[PDB]
């Protein structure tokens, strides 16, 4: 089967350095062709490289020529982008996609990841209780940077009803956002419900219980 | 046999080398073709063209070189089959990349870049074909 | 470079309807294009390839046709599994681009928000700022207002909203509103309220709460 696991991305100073990388199974780099296609939070998808290692063929983007490089070790079955002289317009999520080769198209893409471009600094979050027929209650996540944080409920245990919002950027120039559940009210009192925050940005993880 | 005759005899003087320094042409209108930057609608159908007809000549140079020669003893030498196989994808791109598009899509192929740099490296291994 | 127009840059269908998205390549491009959809933090996939080979295991409501320049995707018993955004490209000529995008929602009956409000904890409190939320939970269509007041007074400037997207089985949304006091000016009042005006309430609802 088919799978590409990125792994490499962050936060990063600008003019700072990454090197993102694509583990390849399924088929072989060597004879196929690795892409890497970006995407500002919010906006379309910009292709930025490729590489067909059969033809030693690689190719560019403009906004990106000069400062990226685009290869692949054969023998790890493994691609990588490395990123140098970051700007802030580079913040994007960096998704690796394959295709039979140069002229065909992508049919695969991994889930990618979140390259963030920006001089300001990890703050882990802080985490307040929305304490509550059927009752809502939920966990205000606060005052983080920079995306993304992790919650679930009963650690993953408790799904349906379940809303995690777009985090919002407060004008302090931190994130913050709510991650709200429905339940039955016959069980506030004997049900225990926690949320499990996780920012894995600032190897913080939090776990409030929200009671009545 | 009853024609096998007149045609058998009319592929050769001067056919022998007028098809092949037509593949020399062939190969150099390719590479004027793809050196000249920026060409217009208007001059590329005319390569294109140019580029169809003597591709249209090869074919028929091979429903001669068969209807002549009979179906049997040309296909027994397969390797003479490569030559005529070679050929009739050429012709297959070059009729879909200079008229039959954009008509393509209903092929449902894809790899479309590959398999015209593959057309264009086979009318070189032609010459190579020849000893 | 070559430019993918692609029209319209959002759409909103029901249950049942065909719809059309459209690409126009800035020149031929032959049959490089394919359609890709992608839902909201996910990867793209891959739906058409030569603009219409229905790439496999893709269920044939989608499909894809050519003309000249022009690419069509059509969609043709839309489901509601189907909100997401549709992205043509162009694989002919390098850079490979896309187009800017057909962001598709599903229309559905219209059905009226359950409305909670959250008082500020002491947890947070504690630490010199306070945070009202008020919660329309499961909600269709879109549109709804939120208005804040605080003893009657209305409230403007402070508070932030985030929508959830759409969900794609029942085709709703949640929204929630934050307003955000200093401590400080939350002990100077009592009656901390949310009014929300949409299509489903006849006339608009109030949560509120004293402290
Ligand atoms: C199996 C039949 C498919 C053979 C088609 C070969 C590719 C045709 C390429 C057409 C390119 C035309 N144009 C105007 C964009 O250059
Ligand atoms: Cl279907
Ligand atoms: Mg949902």
């Amino acid at each position: 089967e088919v799978q590409l696991v990125e792994s490499g991305g962050g936060l990063v100073q600008p003019g700072g350095s990454l090197r993102l990388s694509c583990a390849a199974s399924g088929f072989n780099v060597s004879s196929s062709s690795i892409h890497w296609v970006r995407q500002a939070p919010g906006k379309g998808l910009e292709w930025v490289a490729s590489i067909s290692s059969y033809y030693g063929y690689t190719s560019y983007a403009d906004s990106v020529k000069g400062r990226f490089t685009i290869s692949a070790d054969t023998s790890k079955n493994t691609a990588y982008l490395q990123m140098n002289s970051l700007r802030a317009e580079d913040t994007a999520v960096y998704y690796c996609a394959r295709s039979y080769s140069w002229s065909y198209a992508i049919d695969y893409w991994g889930q990618g990841t979140l390259v963030t471009v920006s001089s300001a600094s990890t703050k882990g979050p802080s985490v307040f209780p929305l304490a509550p027929g059927t009752a809502a209650l939920g966990c205000l996540v606060k005052d983080y940077f920079p995306e993304p944080v992790t919650v679930s409920w009963n650690s993953g245990a408790l799904t349906s009803g379940v809303h995690t919002f777009p985090a919002v950027l407060q004008s302090s120039g931190l994130y913050s956002l709510s991650s709200v559940v429905t339940v039955p009210s016959s069980s506030l009192g004997t049900q225990t419900y926690i949320c499990n925050v996780n920012h894995k940005p600032s190897n913080t993880k939090v776990d409030k219980k929200v009671e009545p | 046999r009853v024609q096998f005759r007149v045609r058998a005899v009319i592929d050769h003087l001067g056919m022998r080398v007028f098809g092949v320094f037509l593949i020399f042409l062939d190969i150099i209108l390719m590479i004027i073709d793809l050196s000249l930057p920026g060409k217009s609608e208007s001059s590329q159908s005319f390569y294109d063209g140019m580029a169809l007809a003597l591709s249209c000549y090869f074919m028929l140079d091979l429903g001669l070189r068969i209807f002549a020669y009979g179906p049997k003893n040309f296909f027994t030498n397969p390797w003479e089959v490569a030559d005529g196989l070679i050929i009739v994808v050429t012709f297959v791109v070059t009729i879909f990349y200079t008229v039959l598009d954009e008509y393509v899509q209903e092929t449902g192929a894809d790899g479309l870049g590959e398999l015209v740099v593959l057309a264009r490296l086979l009318r070189v291994v032609r010459l190579a074909r020849i000893f | 470079d070559i430019q993918m127009t692609q029209s319209p840059s959002s759409l909103s269908a029901s249950v049942g309807d065909r719809v059309t998205i459209t690409c126009r390549a800035s020149q031929s491009v032959s049959s490089a294009v394919a359609w890709y959809q992608q839902k909201p933090g996910k990867a793209p996939k891959l739906l058409i390839y030569s603009a219409s080979s229905l790439y496999s295991g893709v269920p044939s409501r989608f499909s894809g046709s050519g003309s000249g320049t022009d690419f069509t995707l059509t969609i043709s018993s839309l489901q509601p599994e189907d909100f997401a955004t549709y992205y043509c490209q162009q694989y002919f000529y390098w850079p490979i681009t896309f187009g800017q995008g057909t962001k598709v929602e599903i229309k559905r009956t219209v059905a009226a928000p359950s409305v909670f409000i959250f008082p500020p904890s002491d947890e947070q409190l504690k630490s010199g700022t306070a945070s009202v939320v008020c919660l329309l939970n499961n909600f269709y269509p879109r549109e709804a207002k939120v208005q804040w007041k605080v003893d009657n007074a209305l409230q403007a400037g402070n508070s932030q909203e985030s929508v959830t997207e759409q969900d794609s089985k029942d085709s709703t949304y949640s929204l929630s509103s934050t307003l955000t006091l200093s401590k400080a000016d939350y002990e100077k009042h009592k009656v901390y309220a949310c009014e929300v005006t949409h299509q489903g309430l006849s006339s608009p609802v109030t949560k509120s709460f004293n402290r």
